[PDB]
């Protein structure tokens, strides 16, 4: 099976095939998709986002980043 | 939750003050409302499942490209799940014309949606189109005036709770776009 | 079997807490609409058997199909058995009407109606060509009143809307 | 009406109850049934239906099962298709 | 997605354990039953459309109150999402046989079909009709093969039940 | 109803008398190419449904104002005409290739159609290019024997000249 | 998408200004002239279907090479691809119409089009002919009135110069 850190950084498949149970929208707002930033390399675009979190998963707000 | 009470409270705390003569004046009319506000529940209710049926099949009647092998109503799930949506959707219409104030609408089911449908892949506009239809069917069902129904009540103007109504379904489609 | 003093007093339960005034309005609007639902119910009572019979008549009358080949009533057994299913779901209608909720039509009829139903091959828009056609058939001077009919129309509504 | 008729003279009982029925002979109907005028709110005595059907799921069900939508041959499914789209 | 692949690596991934002789003696199988199952796949991929049209022919021929008043087929547009619908269940069937078990026609066709059709009033009965028509026009020597055959049956077998 | 048949006993019976040895050999080239006609009507009856499906097509393909208004087949009923109308010409194709002569097809067919066209607004170039779409399209030599498909083009083209 | 409104909301906004007189002035001229762009806006939604008809009717009748061989319109889907295009700028003149801005009609039909006009080889000639056709299809008293109607033509130029 899989890490209980790794099963909080992964995904949340469909509905119909990897969850029985229908899922609260606020699981999808908070834990979700979550993928950090690479450094950037001008000016501009250093203080708008954070980089890449450690011991913490964003969801649907790092899709928009 | 909040209703049409709870508003006028909650704003009389940050005022400061207690609850006065207009504000209740405004709710006396509430409460004079009243049956109309409820018939309407009950119009909007006891036709629900065949306005969310009539609602999804013209969604995708007006766009062809959803049930195109790799749209998203394309399988049965997608399908089903969809339907599933509009029935929420129409639920907490409904319960945000009992509560007369839209909190409801605002805490359960409009906060957190536009990032879950953006996290799914579900196209906004045809949401927005599907509400729209739930809307002017809804209207049309709380007016009377459906082409295939037409109940018996006794006669009043309803222009302002149908107006109502549409203000809800107009903060869902706005919501999700 | 949910009514107004089922959710108020499984509410207050719930919090632990003693029932206040919010409970007592609740159940005063109970006592106030009251009236207007055991007047349909006596009337229900009434004339129950002339409403199935009509009630299955033209449910037949649309489905033809079924005293055909049939995989449905096929013989007067079954036949038998369709119109004691629309006594069962007058049955209820009227038991909604006492209680005040959708709480024994829900419980009794409709909870886990659809696996019966799609198991013994039963369609349900037989049923719902049964109930609108009964709903078609509501008078609003003649037979009941005015008030108390919207309530009829009502629960029969959500039985359809249960269905389909 | 020989040189237009060619040999097509029918026989009495193919032209009683042909086409032209209530033409050939219009008279010797045997006491038509009238329906009257009667006002919808007094029902004007004792009726018993004395059918198997109801007067109004029969009539219910002969206007539901009316008039079936006629198949055309050239809207019928190809192989592969497209939904056509409003 | 469901075969004997995924059913061995889902499970040896379960254990968190080496796929053993088991798994390779399951593989081993599904690499004996293939070249039936592959056959049948050419053929269906082969005659798809007269299967369809026979199966939706055969389906309208049994149930005829659809075209009638119709809460149902009652254009030549719903009935071009009748065969349509027919394509999709035989183009699962074809999946399936291609896959070897009965996992597109199940995460496809089968999840969730119930509320669906329970939703927009389509009778299950006709599609049994349909289906059971085709598996009536079954060969034993002349179409397929005896034992493709066979696993062709197993699978509409599989969609009936999954049905009714 | 014009054969080889019927014209030569209408002949020796306008002489009043027995038939001699000419109208024995007259039938007796009716039945020389008796074989090739009947393999026309067998293929005829085989696929008359893509020659009417590709003939219509091609027909409104051609002349698209057709779908214009009001001035012709505009709505769908009409355009069911259409597809009808052309199913009776391949119906009276197949009759008097059956015949041999052009009988059925003129006295069913082409007796009368010039005043019905012209009162109700019937163009005929465009029955004229269905008809010659059907006569280009078709294959001698691939989907029947050469001298069928002669036969075949010859009752076409005795439409086409009878047509306008 | 540019209209009064949106210019003078816009620059104030873009100043930091509180909207000060001459604001007001801008939108009591789009309520002055507001009668009149309705009134063709009503009249343009009264008759659209007959303006694209004859539009590219007459698109067709000067360039009929399209029809020839054709890299353009070289079906009956493409000419339905044809008015429909000319339904869509029909459309948006309708929705500048109403705004009363060239806004709807720049940002729906104008930005971008040239790339797709010159990647699928689409001529503007033939778009300018259709429009030129309906701008000498104008009438002064007759169809609209005089003011509104040079209102009409103002944004039927602006297509034309936005495409040539
Ligand atoms: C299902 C898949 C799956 C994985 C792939 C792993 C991935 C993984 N590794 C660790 C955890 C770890 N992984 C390593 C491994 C490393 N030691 C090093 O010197 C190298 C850089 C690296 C090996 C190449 C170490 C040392 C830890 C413990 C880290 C620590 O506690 O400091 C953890 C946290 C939980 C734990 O402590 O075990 C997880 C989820 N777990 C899973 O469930
Ligand atoms: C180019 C350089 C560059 C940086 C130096 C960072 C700096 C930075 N970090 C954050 C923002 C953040 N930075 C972190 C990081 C963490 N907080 C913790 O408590 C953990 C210890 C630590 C991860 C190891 C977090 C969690 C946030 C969001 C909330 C916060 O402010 O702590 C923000 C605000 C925008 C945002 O939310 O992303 C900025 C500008 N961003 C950049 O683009
Ligand atoms: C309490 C309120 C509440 C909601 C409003 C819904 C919202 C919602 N919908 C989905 C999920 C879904 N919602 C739809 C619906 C759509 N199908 C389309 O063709 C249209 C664009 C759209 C209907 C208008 C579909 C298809 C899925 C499944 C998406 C997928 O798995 O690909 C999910 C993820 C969980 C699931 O799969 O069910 C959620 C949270 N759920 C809730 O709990
Ligand atoms: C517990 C649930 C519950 C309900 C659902 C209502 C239902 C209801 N409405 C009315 C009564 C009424 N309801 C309406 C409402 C309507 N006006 C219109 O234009 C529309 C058709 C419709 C709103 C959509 C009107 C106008 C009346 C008064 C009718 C009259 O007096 O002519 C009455 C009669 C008593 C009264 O006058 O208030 C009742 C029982 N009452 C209840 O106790
Ligand atoms: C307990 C609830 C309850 C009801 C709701 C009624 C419903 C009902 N109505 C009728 C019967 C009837 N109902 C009507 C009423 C109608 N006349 C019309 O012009 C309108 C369409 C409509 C009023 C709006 C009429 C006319 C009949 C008699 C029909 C007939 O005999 O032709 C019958 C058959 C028995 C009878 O003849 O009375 C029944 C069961 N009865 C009940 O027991
Ligand atoms: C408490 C409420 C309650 C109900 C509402 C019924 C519902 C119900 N009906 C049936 C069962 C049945 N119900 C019908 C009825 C039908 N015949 C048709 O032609 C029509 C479609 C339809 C009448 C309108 C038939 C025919 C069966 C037997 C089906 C069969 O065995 O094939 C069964 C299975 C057990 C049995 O065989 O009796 C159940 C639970 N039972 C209950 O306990
Ligand atoms: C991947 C698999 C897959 C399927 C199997 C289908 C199943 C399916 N069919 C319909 C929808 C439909 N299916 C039919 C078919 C029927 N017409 C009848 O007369 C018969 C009872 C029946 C054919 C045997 C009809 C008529 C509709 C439209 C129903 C309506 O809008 O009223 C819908 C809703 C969306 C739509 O309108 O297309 C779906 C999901 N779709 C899929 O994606
Ligand atoms: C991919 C799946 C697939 C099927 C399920 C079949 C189904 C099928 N069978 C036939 C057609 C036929 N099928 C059979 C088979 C037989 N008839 C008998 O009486 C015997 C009992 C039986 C052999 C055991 C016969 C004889 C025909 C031709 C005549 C007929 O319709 O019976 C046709 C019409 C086309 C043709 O003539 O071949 C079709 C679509 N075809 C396919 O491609
Ligand atoms: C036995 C042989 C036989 C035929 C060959 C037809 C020929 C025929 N067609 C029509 C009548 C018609 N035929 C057509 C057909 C056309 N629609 C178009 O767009 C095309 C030009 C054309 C198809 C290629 C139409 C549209 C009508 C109806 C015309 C009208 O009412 O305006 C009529 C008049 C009666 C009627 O309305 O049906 C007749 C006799 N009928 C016969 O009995
Ligand atoms: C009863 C009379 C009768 C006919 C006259 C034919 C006419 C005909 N030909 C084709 C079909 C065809 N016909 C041809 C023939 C042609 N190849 C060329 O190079 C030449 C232009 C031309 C021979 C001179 C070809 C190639 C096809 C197949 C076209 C394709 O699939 O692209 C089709 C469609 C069905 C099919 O694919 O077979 C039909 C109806 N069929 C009939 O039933
Ligand atoms: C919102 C406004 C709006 C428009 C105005 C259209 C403009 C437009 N037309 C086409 C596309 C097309 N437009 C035409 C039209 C033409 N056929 C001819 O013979 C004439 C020259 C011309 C009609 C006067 C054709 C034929 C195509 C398809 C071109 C091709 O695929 O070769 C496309 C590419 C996408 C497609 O294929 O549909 C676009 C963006 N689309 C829009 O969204
Ligand atoms: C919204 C934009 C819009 C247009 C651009 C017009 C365009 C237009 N004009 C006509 C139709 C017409 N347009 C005119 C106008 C005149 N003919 C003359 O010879 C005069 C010089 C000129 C007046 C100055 C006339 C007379 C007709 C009818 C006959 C004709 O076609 O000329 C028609 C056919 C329908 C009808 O008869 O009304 C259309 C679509 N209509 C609209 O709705
Ligand atoms: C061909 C693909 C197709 C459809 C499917 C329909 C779907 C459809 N229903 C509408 C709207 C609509 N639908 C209904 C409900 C419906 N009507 C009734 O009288 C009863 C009993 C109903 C359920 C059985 C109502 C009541 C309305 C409002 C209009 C009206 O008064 O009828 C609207 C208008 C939307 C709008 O106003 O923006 C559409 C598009 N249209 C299509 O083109």
């Amino acid at each position: 099976v899989v890490d209980p850190f790794q099963r909080k950084f992964q995904s949340i498949g469909k509905i119909g095939i990897d969850y029985s149970r229908p899922k609260k929208l606020a699981t999808y707002k908070r834990v979700g998709y979550s993928v950090g930033l690479d450094f950037p390399n001008a000016v501009s675009m250093a203080g708008h986002y954070s980089l890449t979190d450690c011991t913490r998963a964003g969801g649907a707000a790092k899709i928009l980043m | 939750m909040l209703d049409a009470f709870s508003r006028v409270v909650v704003n009389s705390d940050s005022k400061a003050a207690y609850v006065g003569g207009s504000d209740l004046q405004s709710l006396k009319t509430f409460i004079s409302d009243g049956n109309k506000r409820l018939d309407a529940v009950n119009c909007i209710v006891s036709n629900a499942s065949c306005i969310v049926s009539d609602a999804i099949s013209g969604m995708i009647c007006e766009n062809p490209g959803l049930i195109a092998p790799g749209g998203n109503c394309y399988t049965n799930r997608r399908m089903a799940a969809c339907l599933r949506d509009g029935e929420i959707i129409l639920r907490y219409v409904s319960y945000a014309l009992l509560a007369g104030d839209s909190s409801v609408l605002d805490d359960r089911c409009l906060n957190g949606l536009k990032e879950t449908y953006i996290a799914l892949g579900v196209p906004t506009a045809s949401t927005s189109r599907a509400v729209s239809i739930m809307k002017a069917a809804s209207t049309a069902f709380i007016m009377n005036t459906a082409s295939g129904r037409k109940i018996e009540i006794a006669a009043g103007d309803c222009q302002a709770l149908q107006s109502e109504a549409a203000a809800y379904f107009d903060k869902v489609g706005s919501a999700v776009d | 079997m949910k009514s107004v003093i089922t959710t108020t007093i499984s509410a207050a339960d719930a919090a632990g807490r003693f029932p206040s005034s919010s409970d007592l309005e609740s159940i005063q609007g109970n006592i106030q609409r009251a009236s207007a639902r055991l007047e349909a119910a006596e009337k229900l009572s009434g004339n129950h058997e002339a409403v199935v019979k009509e009630a299955g008549d033209a449910c037949f009358a649309k489905y033809s199909y079924l005293k055909n080949s049939g995989e449905a009533g096929d013989s007067q057994e079954k036949i038998n058995k369709c119109y004691r299913d629309v006594d069962h779901y007058m049955r209820l209608i009227n038991y909604s009407l006492v209680v005040g909720g959708t709480g024994p039509l829900d419980e009794w009829g409709i909870a886990g109606s659809r696996e019966v139903y799609r198991t013994l091959n039963l369609p349900g828009s037989a049923y719902i060509a049964s109930f609108t056609f009964t709903r078609d058939r509501l008078c609003v001077p003649r037979d009941m009143s005015s008030q108390a009919g919207v309530e009829f129309v009502a629960a029969l509504d959500y039985v359809i809307n249960s269905l389909s | 009406p020989e040189l237009v008729v060619g040999n097509k003279s029918m026989t009495v009982a193919e032209q009683v109850n042909g086409v032209n029925a209530e033409s050939y002979w219009p008279s010797s109907k045997v006491r038509p049934a009238v329906a009257r005028g009667t006002s919808p709110w007094m029902g004007l005595g004792v009726v018993k239906s004395y059918a198997a059907m109801s007067e109004a799921a029969m009539a219910y069900g002969i206007e539901q099962q009316s008039k079936p939508y006629v198949p055309q041959k050239y809207e019928g499914w190809s192989s592969g298709w497209k939904p056509k789209s409003s």
